[PDB]
Parts: C-alpha cells; sequence; structure tokens
C-alpha cells in the first residue's frame, strides 16, 4: 500500500518545483518522507 | 597536584583572550608528554579544548595544519573512535579554506562509509554540505546539484542545531 | 510583540520547560500577566508577572507517585 | 497467626500465567538502564531523577556493590530491590564460608533466580516487580547476566531494560560490536541513555558503575562530570 | 482496568498498578493535621499544630511528638493507633541495636529498618499496610543534622525540608521557593521560616497555645520540647 | 460493593468500615459518666431494669481491675469481661516482674496496644466495648482515661459514653470541677443522671456509684448505702 | 479466607480435572525436542529458541543437562521449574550411589521423580509443574533405554518421540519410516535432519538453530558427546545432496 | 478561549466562620453575653448554609 503512496506523493514534489516530468531524486525524497512518517506509530 | 592542569587551561584561555597564536602552539608542543599522567577523559578534554580554540582563533599558513595532523595521530594512537572522527571532520573542513582540489574529496569519500555505518546523522549533514561547497567552488556545477538536497533531507527529519539550517539555506 | 514587556524579561526560561500545553494557553498566559500588571497601576510588565501568570495557568500538582519508580 | 497456604498464580484456559505477565508489564514502566561489556571490563549505566530539589540525592544509590567484584542494578519496583540485595549478600557470605573463595558469578545468579522463582509457588504472596542486571570479572573473562521475575536468566553482550527498551536494543545492535575499549563503552552507554533522557543532563542524574579485571567500583561525581563533558 | 481481586487484596492489576497501597496514602489525610520539618546549617527544627475542640479534654496529653532516643526525635502523621504501634516498634529496635552492638544507632539505619519492616505488609495477603507516616530528625557525627521521612509503601528518603499532611503540595512549593535563595542558615532563621510557612499556608495568625516545636542543635544533642514561654518569645519577635 | 466485609480491605475513599460498624454497636448501650475532682474521680452508671425477675447487683458494670484502679464499660458484656480479665492479668504480671503498683499511663497503653492488635488481620474481629479507667495515688494525683474500639487512649477532666453522650456532656461542662472536692460531686452526678432517659422510653432503673481517692486511703471501692440514699434524695429535687 | 481460594485439586462434573489439562495446553507450545534410538548410541535433537544476535553463548549447554555418568535429559516448558527438578533429582541419584555403591538404574529414578511430581496434584493446594522432559541412558540390566515424562506423572518406554509444538507430524512421519535395530549412528541422523526439516517452517536448517547430542557406550568411559557446529552443516549439505539426487531422478 | 478564569469557593476558615455567623445572628432578640468564639470552636467543616 505504501508504493501507491510514494507514487502519489512523488508528483507533488515536481508540482512544487514547477516542472513537467518527475526525476529520480524526487522519488527518493518521497521514499524517505514515507519512511519517516511511518517511523511514528 | 592537579593545579598545573588548570594553569595550562588558564594560559590557553588568556592567550586566546589577548590575541596570541604562537604561544598556543608552543604550549601544545611543550605539553604532549604530560598527558600520560591523568585519566583518559581529562587528557582528551584538554586536547579538544586546546585544538578547538587554536584552530578557531585565526588562520596561519604554516603552523595550523601540523597541529591537526599531530592530533589525529595521537587519537589514532590512544584508540578513541569518535574523537578521531571529530578531528578528521575538522581537518576536512580546514582544507577548503586553503583552497585544495583533490584531497577534500578523498577524505570525505572515505569518511562517508564509516559515518553512514555508525550512529550519528548530524556529521552526515556536515560532510555532505562540505562536499557540496567544494564541488561548487571547483567549477563543477553538474556534480553538486544533488548532495545538498539529500543532506537537507537527513537534516529536516531529526535535527537540533540552529546554525545548521542557516548554512544549508 | 504588542506588549511593552519591560526590557529584561527572559523567555527562554519558559520555552524550555516541559508541560505540553496547547496553543490557546500561550495567549492566556500573556493576557493574564498583562492584567496582573494593570491591577497595581504599573503600565510595564515585569518578570514576576510572568512567573505568577504561568503558575496560574498551568495547575499540575504532581501526579508522580514515586515508589513505583 | 496463620497465612493462606494456597498459591495465587494458576494456569489460564489458554495456559498462560497471568500474574507473572502483569508483573512484567509493571516492570516495563521503570527507570531505563543499559549495560555493555567489551574485552576489558563491564559498564552499567542507569538514570535517576528526583522530582524536586529538596531531595538529598547523596543519601540513596541505584548501583549497589555486593562484594569487591560483583555489581548489581535494577529496573522496576522500588522497595523489594533492597530485599533482594540483602538476600544476595547473605548468599555470598554463606558460600564464602564453605570454600574460602569468592563466588563465581554464575552460581550467584543461579541462586538468586532460584529464590525469585520459588517465591511464585508459595502460599498467599505475589511475585516481585524487578529486573536485575549482574556484572562480574572472574578468571579474566568478564561476565554479564540478566534475570527476570519468571526466574529465567540469560547472558547478554549488551542490553537495555526500561521504558522504550526496544529502541535501545535496536540502537545497541546498530552500534555495538565485539572489539572496543572501556572508555568508548562508557561514552556509547551515556549516549544511549540520552536517547530519551530528561530535559537536561547533569552530573548527578546519571549513575554509572564499572568493573574491570581489577575490581568493581562506583564512579564519583568528579569523573562523571568529566565524562559528561567532552561528550554530546 | 481491573478484574478479579485487584480491588480487595495486594495483587497486581492488569495495567501494572496495585490499589491496596494507593489507598493508604489517601487514608493519611483523615485526621486533618499537618507538620513541617526544616534542616538548618547546624540545627534541625520541626513544627506541628494541635487542635483541642472542647474544654473537657486535658490539653497536656495530645502531643504528637515522641522521644525515640536521647539523640533522635520523631513526628507523626495519619491515624492514631497505627502511629503508636510504629513508635513502639522503633523504640524496641533501637534498644536492641544498642544491646547488640554497643554504640548508638545512626538515624539512617533505623529509618531503613522500620521501612523494611513496613515493606512485608504489602507482600502478603493477610494484613493492612499501616496508614501512618513518619518523620525523624537527628544529629550524626561528621555529618551534622539529618532529616528523614518514611511512608507506608516502604519508600524512605532523606530530605532537606519536608511537609506531611493535607496541604503537602503548596507547602513544598513555598519551601522550594524559599530555599532557592541559596544563603546561610542560623537557628533564628530556621525557626522563623518554619513558623511562617505554616502560618501563611493556613492563614491563621495563631496564639502560643496551638503549635508545638521540637529542635536539636550541635551543642547539646539532647532532643527537647520548647517551653511555651520561649515559643511566645519567638512568635512575638517574628512579627516586626 | 463488598468492601465492608473484612477488616483487611480499605474503602476507595480510604477508611476501614468494620470499626465504624463496631462503634455504631457501642452507641446503643445505656450510659455511663466519669468526672475528676480536686483529689479523685467519681463514676456513675445507670442500669435499666429489663424485668422484675433479675436481682439488684447483677451483671455489675463496674470492675475493680486492681486494688487501686477502677473500670467502667459500655458495649457487649462478654467482650467487656474478657478485656477486664486481660487487664487484671497484666497488672499482676507487672507487679511480679518489678514490684510496685503499676501507673495508669502504662497500663492504659498496654491494654490499648492489645486491643489494636484486633483490627489488622482477617482471621479475627474487632472488639465491641468502650471503657473508662480511673484511679488516685497520693504521690500521683487523680487520673482518668478513656479508650475506644479503634485503640485510642485519651485523658479527660470528665467524660460520658452511651446513648446520650452529647446531652450528658452538655451539663458536664457547666460545673466548676477545677476546685470543688468530690464529696458534693456525688449529688451533681445523681442530678445529671436523673435528667436523662425520660419515663416515656422506660419506666424504672437503678443506679451504681463508685469511689476512689485519698478520702478512702487511695483504695477503690463502692459507696455506702446511706450516702447514695442521701444523694438520690437530693437529686429528687432537681426535677422542679 | 475461603472467598479468595481457587481449588487447585477438586474433580469436575465431567470426570476430568482442569489444572493438568491447562498445563498440557501450555506445554504444547514453547520448544521442540525429539529423541531416537536404534543401535549402540542414542540421539537427542533440540531446536534452539533464543537465537538473537546478542547472546554470549556460554555454559556449553542450554537444554541438555548431565545427571550422572550416563544420564542426560532435555526439557520443554517453563525453564525455572526445570532447574528446580534437575537439582532435585541430582542428589536423588547421588544418594542412591551413596546407599548402594552402584550406578542407579534408569527406571527407578524416573519412578521416584514421577511420584514427587504427582504428590502435588494429589493434595496441598498448589499449582502443578509445567515441565515435560526426556531421559536417555545405559544400564547393565537392559542396556540402552529412552523415556518420556508428563506433568501428570505418567511415563513410558519408547523408541522415537517428539514433544515439540509440531510433534504430531513428527510422530506421523517417524511411524512410516523406521527400521528395527539397523539404524546405526550414520543413517538415523539423516532421518532426524529431515524430520526436523519438516517440523520447522524455516528452511535451510540454520546450523545455529539446532543442537544434537549423542550417547555411546564405552568400556570405562560411557561417552556422552555434544558435536560442535563445524560438523552439523556437513550433515545438512549431505542431506541436501541426496535429496537433490532423488528429486532430479523423479 | 471560552471560559478564561476558574474561581474556587471553599469551606470557610475559622475566621470566616466568625465573619459569617455575625450576620445571621444580627436581628435576633438576644442578650449581651454571647461568646461567638466557642460556637466557632465547634463548627469544624460546616458550610455557610
Amino acid at each position: 500500500a505504501e508504493v501507491k503512496g510514494v507514487c502519489t506523493e512523488a508528483g507533488m514534489y515536481a508540482l512544487r518545483e514547477r516542472r513537467v516530468h518527475v526525476t529520480q531524486e524526487d522519488f527518493e525524497m518521497a521514499v524517505a518522507k514515507v519512511m519517516q512518517k511511518d517511523s511514528e506509530k | 597536584v592537579q593545579v598545573k592542569e588548570q594553569s595550562i587551561l588558564e594560559l590557553g584561555s588568556l592567550l586566546a583572550k589577548t590575541g596570541q597564536a604562537a604561544e598556543l602552539g608552543g604550549l601544545l608542543k611543550y605539553v604532549r608528554p604530560f598527558l600520560n599522567s591523568i585519566s583518559k577523559a581529562k587528557a582528551a578534554r584538554l586536547v579538544r579544548s586546546l585544538l578547538d580554540l587554536f584552530l578557531d582563533m585565526e588562520a596561519a599558513t604554516g603552523q595550523e595544519v601540523e597541529l591537526c595532523l599531530e592530533c589525529i595521530e595521537w587519537a589514532k594512537s590512544e584508540k578513541r573512535t569518535f574523537l578521531r572522527q571529530a578531528l578528521e571532520a575538522r581537518l576536512v573542513s580546514l582544507y577548503f579554506d586553503t583552497k585544495r582540489y583533490q584531497e577534500a574529496l578523498h577524505l570525505g569519500s572515505q569518511l562517508l562509509r564509516e559515518l553512514k555505518k555508525m550512529d550519528d546523522k548530524a556529521l552526515l549533514v556536515e560532510v555532505q554540505l562540505l562536499e557540496s561547497k567544494t564541488y561548487h567552488a571547483l567549477s563543477n556545477l553538474p556534480k553538486a546539484r544533488a548532495a545538498l538536497t539529500s543532506a537537507r533531507t537527513t537534516a529536516n527529519a531529526i535535527y537540533c542545531p540552529p546554525k545548521l539550517q542557516a548554512t544549508l539555506d | 510583540s504588542k506588549m511593552n514587556l519591560s526590557e529584561e524579561v527572559d523567555l527562554e526560561d519558559y520555552v524550555a520547560r516541559p508541560d505540553k500545553i496547547s496553543g490557546a494557553d500561550i495567549n492566556s498566559i500573556c493576557q493574564e500577566s498583562g492584567m496582573l500588571a494593570v491591577r497595581e497601576n504599573r503600565y510595564i510588565v515585569l518578570a514576576k508577572d510572568f512567573e505568577k501568570a504561568y503558575k496560574t495557568v498551568i495547575k499540575k500538582d504532581e501526579q508522580e507517585h514515586e515508589f513505583y519508580k | 497467626e496463620r497465612g493462606y497456604s494456597f498459591s495465587l498464580t494458576t494456569f489460564s484456559p489458554s495456559g498462560k500465567l497471568v500474574q507473572i505477565e502483569y508483573a512484567l508489564a509493571a516492570v516495563a514502566g521503570g527507570a531505563p538502564s543499559v549495560g555493555i561489556k567489551a574485552a576489558n571490563g563491564v559498564v552499567l549505566a542507569t538514570e535517576k531523577k528526583q522530582k524536586s530539589i529538596l531531595y538529598d540525592e547523596r543519601s540513596v544509590h541505584k548501583v549497589e556493590p555486593i562484594t569487591k567484584h560483583i555489581g548489581l542494578v535494577y529496573s522496576g519496583m522500588g522497595p523489594d530491590y533492597r530485599v533482594l540485595v540483602h538476600r544476595a549478600r547473605k548468599l555470598a557470605q554463606q558460600y564464602y564460608l564453605v570454600y574460602q573463595e569468592p563466588i563465581p558469578t554464575a552460581q550467584l545468579v543461579q541462586r538468586v533466580a532460584s529464590v525469585m522463582q520459588e517465591y511464585t509457588q508459595s502460599g498467599g504472596v505475589r511475585p516481585f516487580g524487578v529486573s536485575l542486571l549482574i556484572c562480574g570479572w572472574n578468571e579474566g573473562r568478564p561476565y554479564l547476566f540478566q534475570s527476570d521475575p519468571s526466574g529465567a536468566y540469560f547472558a547478554w553482550k549488551a542490553t537495555a531494560m526500561g521504558k522504550n527498551y526496544v529502541n535501545g536494543k535496536t540502537f545497541l545492535e546498530k552500534r555495538y560490536n565485539e572489539d572496543l575499549e572501556l572508555e568508548d563503552a562508557i561514552h556509547t552507554a551515556i549516549l544511549t541513555l540520552k536517547e530519551s533522557f530528561e530535559g537536561q543532563m547533569t552530573e548527578d542524574n546519571i549513575e554509572v558503575g564499572i568493573c574491570n579485571e581489577a575490581g568493581f567500583r562506583r564512579l564519583t561525581p568528579t569523573e562523571v562530570k568529566d565524562y559528561l563533558a567532552a561528550i554530546a | 482496568s481491573s478484574a478479579g481481586f485487584d480491588r480487595h487484596i495486594t495483587i497486581f492489576s492488569p495495567e501494572g498498578r496495585l490499589y491496596q497501597v494507593e489507598y493508604a496514602f489517601k487514608a493519611i489525610n483523615q485526621g486533618g493535621l499537618t507538620s513541617v520539618a526544616v534542616r538548618g546549617k547546624d540545627c534541625a527544627v520541626i513544627v506541628t499544630q494541635k487542635k483541642v475542640p472542647d474544654k473537657l479534654l486535658d490539653s497536656s496529653t495530645v502531643t504528637h511528638l515522641f522521644k525515640i532516643t536521647e539523640n533522635i526525635g520523631c513526628v507523626m502523621t495519619g491515624m492514631t493507633a497505627d502511629s503508636r504501634s510504629q513508635v513502639q516498634r522503633a523504640r524496641y529496635e533501637a534498644a536492641n541495636w544498642k544491646y547488640k552492638y554497643g554504640y548508638e544507632i545512626p538515624v539512617d539505619m533505623l529509618c531503613k529498618r522500620i521501612a523494611d519492616i513496613s515493606q512485608v505488609y504489602t507482600q502478603n495477603a493477610e494484613m493492612r499496610p499501616l496508614g501512618c507516616c513518619m518523620i525523624l530528625i537527628g544529629i550524626d557525627e561528621e555529618q551534622g543534622p539529618q532529616v528523614y521521612k518514611c511512608d507506608p509503601a516502604g519508600y524512605y528518603c532523606g530530605f532537606k525540608a519536608t511537609a506531611a499532611g493535607v496541604k503537602q503540595t503548596e507547602s513544598t512549593s513555598f519551601l522550594e521557593k524559599k530555599v532557592k535563595k541559596k544563603f546561610d542558615w542560623t537557628f533564628e532563621q530556621t525557626v522563623e521560616t518554619a513558623i511562617t510557612c505554616l502560618s501563611t499556608v493556613l492563614s491563621i495568625d495563631f496564639k502560643p497555645s496551638e503549635i508545638e516545636v521540637g529542635v536539636v542543635t550541635v551543642e547539646n544533642p539532647k532532643f527537647r520540647i520548647l517551653t511555651e514561654a520561649e515559643i511566645d518569645a519567638h512568635l512575638v519577635a517574628l512579627a516586626e | 460493593t463488598g468492601y465492608d466485609l473484612s477488616a483487611s480491605t480499605f474503602s476507595p475513599d480510604g477508611r476501614v468500615f468494620q470499626v465504624e460498624y463496631a462503634m455504631k454497636a457501642v452507641e446503643n448501650s445505656s450510659t455511663a459518666i466519669g468526672i475528676r475532682c480536686k483529689d479523685g474521680v467519681v463514676f456513675g452508671v445507670e442500669k435499666l431494669v429489663l424485668s422484675k425477675l433479675y436481682e439488684e447487683g447483677s451483671n455489675k458494670r463496674l470492675f475493680n481491675v486492681d486494688r487501686h484502679v477502677g473500670m467502667a464499660v459500655a458495649g457487649l458484656l462478654a467482650d467487656a469481661r474478657s478485656l477486664a480479665d486481660i487487664a487484671r492479668e497484666e497488672a499482676s504480671n507487672f507487679r511480679s516482674n518489678f514490684g510496685y503498683n503499676i501507673p495508669l499511663k502504662h497500663l492504659a497503653d498496654r491494654v490499648a496496644m492489645y486491643v489494636h492488635a484486633y483490627t489488622l488481620y482477617s482471621a479475627v474481629r474487632p472488639f465491641g466495648c468502650s471503657f473508662m479507667l480511673g484511679s488516685y495515688s497520693v504521690n500521683d494525683g487523680a487520673q482518668l482515661y478513656m479508650i475506644d474500639p479503634s485503640g485510642v487512649s485519651y485523658g479527660y477532666w470528665g467524660c460520658a459514653i452511651g446513648k446520650a453522650r452529647q446531652a450528658a456532656k452538655t451539663e458536664i461542662e457547666k460545673l466548676q470541677m477545677k476546685e470543688m472536692t468530690c464529696r458534693d460531686i456525688v449529688k451533681e452526678v445523681a442530678k445529671i443522671i436523673y435528667i436523662v432517659h425520660d419515663e416515656v422510653k422506660d419506666k424504672a432503673f437503678e443506679l451504681e456509684l463508685s469511689w476512689v481517692g485519698e478520702l478512702t486511703n487511695g483504695r477503690h471501692e463502692i459507696v455506702p448505702k446511706d450516702i447514695r440514699e442521701e444523694a438520690e434524695k437530693y437529686a429528687k429535687e432537681s426535677l422542679k | 479466607s475461603r472467598r479468595y481460594d481457587s481449588r487447585t485439586t477438586i474433580f469436575s462434573p465431567e470426570g476430568r480435572l482442569y489444572q493438568v489439562e491447562y498445563a498440557m495446553e501450555a506445554i504444547g507450545h514453547a520448544g521442540t525436542c525429539l529423541g531416537i534410538l536404534a543401535n549402540d548410541g542414542v540421539l537427542l535433537a533440540a531446536e534452539r529458541r533464543n537465537i538473537h544476535k546478542l547472546l554470549d553463548e556460554v555454559f556449553f549447554s542450554e537444554k541438555i543437562y548431565k545427571l550422572n555418568e550416563d544420564m542426560a535429559c532435555s526439557v520443554a516448558g517453563i525453564t525455572s521449574d526445570a532447574n528446580v527438578l534437575t537439582n532435585e533429582l541430582r542428589l536423588i541419584a547421588q544418594r542412591y550411589l551413596l546407599q548402594y555403591q552402584e550406578p542407579i538404574p534408569c527406571e527407578q529414578l524416573v519412578t521416584a521423580l514421577c511420584d514427587i511430581k504427582q504428590a502435588y496434584t494429589q493434595f496441598g493446594g498448589k499449582r502443578p509443574f509445567g515441565v515435560s522432559l526426556l531421559y536417555i541412558g545405559w544400564d547393565k540390566h537392559y542396556g540402552f533405554q529412552l523415556y518420556q515424562s508428563d506433568p501428570s506423572g505418567n511415563y513410558g518406554g519408547w523408541k522415537a518421540t517428539c514433544i515439540g509444538n509440531n510433534s504430531a507430524a513428527a510422530v506421523s512421519m517417524l511411524k512410516q519410516d523406521y527400521k528395527e535395530g539397523e539404524m546405526t549412528l550414520k543413517s538415523a541422523l539423516a532421518l532426524a535432519i529431515k524430520v526436523l526439516n519438516k517440523t520447522m517452517d524455516v528452511s535451510k536448517l540454520s546450523a545455529e538453530k539446532v543442537e544434537i547430542a549423542t550417547l555411546t557406550r564405552e568400556n570405562g568411559k560411557t561417552v556422552i558427546r555434544v558435536l560442535k557446529q563445524k560438523e552439523v552443516e556437513q550433515l545438512i549439505k549431505k542431506h541436501e545432496e541426496e535429496e537433490a539426487k532423488a528429486e532430479r531422478e523423479k | 478561549g471560552r471560559l478564561d478564569r476558574k474561581i474556587h469557593i471553599d469551606l470557610p476558615n475559622e475566621q470566616a466562620r466568625l465573619d459569617i455567623l455575625k450576620i445571621h445572628a444580627g436581628p435576633i432578640t438576644k442578650h449581651g453575653e454571647i461568646d461567638y468564639e466557642a460556637i466557632v470552636k465547634l463548627s469544624d467543616g460546616f458550610n455557610g448554609a
């Protein structure tokens, strides 16, 4: 279930930077953010 | 019995207050044997409290780097891992002010494995920021446009130092 | 930023305390210290005001029954 | 008078001792503590924090030396820790009066666990509420042990018991290894006690004891102040 | 929160608590009295209040203070009978220590042994854990004065200034604020502070026939009860 | 519920209920008074006449524990008798051990501790009698003490136990008992008894009086018949 | 006093009694051990439970205890009670040697301990013992012997036995594959390895996850051995190779 | 935000019991020998009502 989450969230990161495609570092930042939010409860 | 240690620390403090740099080096070259008479913690604290202020005071083109060299060597001797980690980080940051090219990359590259395998994550932020700055200052814009972001990544997660986010920004 | 709040009052003494108050209690803290200053006809708020106000708002006795530890 | 003469801990329909489990749940809420050893000695660290400034912290201790070379610390209930310490002292004297030789640590642990378990099958009582950590240095090789209200005992290289003890276990796993020094051990133990420490760390809120192949000692506030310095 | 017999005997609750001990602590407040103890630079002082609702009662036989030993004094809070029983136990234990070892008992060991005796009650399922709290003051050589407190659950400890009774919390607050001054202490200062603390907590402005005081000093370790005359002297001198 | 069954379990509010039930058991006895004079004390008991078949002097409620100490009781007769026996045995044991008549301040304490031992364990029940002790000594003055089921020993100028404790102690306090000697006290006691237990509650009763003091060489005994005759004749006038 | 009693001794309307039943349900979980005997030498296999990365790994034994020069036993259930029972029987055997100057037969020792155990469920009002343990030995009256105990008190002589959580499958598969008096200390071991394989859900049979003890008869030694961890993995790979050949053949 | 201050009203102190009793004793046709201090002395734990 978290893989769908990381795919959903990786788009918002490109949205913030006003881009048109999704780079790999966006994926990894989304990965770390999901790990971190899961680390709490 | 212990009064001479406090006197040494007072002399170092006064040398920093008045604005002298050579006398710190002279005391450090005159006091290295004396360490082998006190507890390890007291000696390590004296070494750290001397090197911190010594390097902080200013920059000397000839005196400064050998002090860090000898300190890393003595820590390698006494076998304290974290002390050597901190001193090595201080040295790798010290290189850039002297405008070096290669070694500032190699030392940090070596340090990354051990640092990322241990407990702390703040030093990850420090070495990543240093690597980013040295990449940018050596006219290689492609290389550095990624490290900084991952360092901010580790930082925003769990962090406590105020001076870190400002420099990152 | 709205109160004159003297010049020597220290705030770090209060942020570092632990008590997980809400966000609508900070407002009541500042409001109460201000009223405490108004009572005695002094128009500049001093540190003792903050002290008594903080104690007034929080009210947690001990709840720390000790021999379990 | 007369007691009750029937035990209060009995098997549940799923075959689980309810009382010993509830005792463990109570134990988990005590003051945290950690213990480490590496090739030259053993270190025990624990946290203490008085509620107000009126308490005289110089009157009571957590780390209690049984003999010149055996150390004990606890996590959990307050009072009965003293009873167990007294029994351990007595057992030590009883053994020394036969063989004229200091007790090896394993035998001491066996006897103490024997008492603790025997206490759950007697009449009209409830078990203790403590978890013990025992350290010693006999025949060169250092030894560490951890008991349990159920009576089972283990040998650990480095462990942590108390609040949030699972995170302490994970952290020690991610840091502990097989070859180190006593000083690094002390530093890493203090660091792991600071994982969820109080608002501030001082020299009187931390109790640390060491035992090397030269003996067991409790460190005075001066060296605690020095070690807390040049750290964190 | 509970099931079975957690509410009737001293056995563990599912959440890890046990209630038959937690009830004694609130049983303490049934009498409705309060006592305060202070440790000075070279003195130790204890102040308590007494209430005599009717004239028929002989006012000379309601003292809560008792003399354990020629160098050690105790003050009582809580119920009455349990208090007397614990007092007798302490006297007997000290006398036995003197018979066995041939020199005086230090205050700390005595408090430890009485608290340990209390601890057994909360271990079995036949007795009641004695709801009455104890305060001891004494002088130890090479250590000056010392003040200790013992509770029904078995947790003893040495303090610097303590209060036991209905109003424990505010009194501890006041004492903490006062001791934060970090200054020297003398006999007059100790007695004045101890008096005014209780005076302001209860807000009475009393008369010399309602308060009892015990002291000990490092010039004459014999515990003594202050005479009403010098109590009046202290009280009137306090009010500038 | 179920917290009031045994005497080993605290209520949530922090008190024992069995002892309270016992005290309520006491509050249905008849009535007894005891007051101290300049140089002695005087007891007074009113005994209801249940039926004409019994004799006078039956079921004495006044017991002379020793050759110089008197006892009055209220509660259940059997428990009172057992306590009287244990007190008497304690007095004789003390005389044999040391060799002189026991002072009150010690005998009352011994009985109180023995009674208090019956309120902890669940294998026994608390007693059901409250009593009074009196005595006089030439070198010690006049002593009066009162003891309740809980185990509390107090000293009184004069007290009363039974149904109408409050009503009686209203008129106990009016008398100036600090000076006037207890030769005219007896008339006051007869008057103060005849002004209670109206005829509506019961028709007839009888009266007992005791005596102690140096007026009788310190011994404790019963009053002569003519003296109580005169006292009753006098108290017959107070109904006006 | 009666309001707080639990009655750990009464019967039930249906005939049985519940304390030992609950004890059996608890003894069902928590551990796995089995024993096999077919020729000179008998084997015990125990599945280790405490296998975390932070254990000192000392004392040479964790579920195997010597009781005499030729007596060894494993155990399953609550460990502390196991310590109690082992200590209790140790001086039983010592006192037998004191009385007769002769090594004790196995069956007498087992019966004495079983009497001690049953006394608790006969009277006294205490909780019973939650321990099920094995026995292996050699004696002059009947040679090599194996035995199983029960918290109730009953015992019996057996050739192949399991007590672990999945003992049912162990019994079923030992029933179908056994040979009477031929399995020496070379063929029974592979069968034991594969049996333990089927019992434990984790495959690959981690070398550190199992322990094997063997008993052999010698003229003046009566050798009791615990083979080390440098020789288990070879057994594992030998079984893997033979199973691979059988797999590829079919 | 909603209810800012909470004000506690307790059982009267002895001085307060004197103060309160003086009032409702006002209009009664009494005689000038009354000592309120004893009535205070007994009234432990009474409410004003």
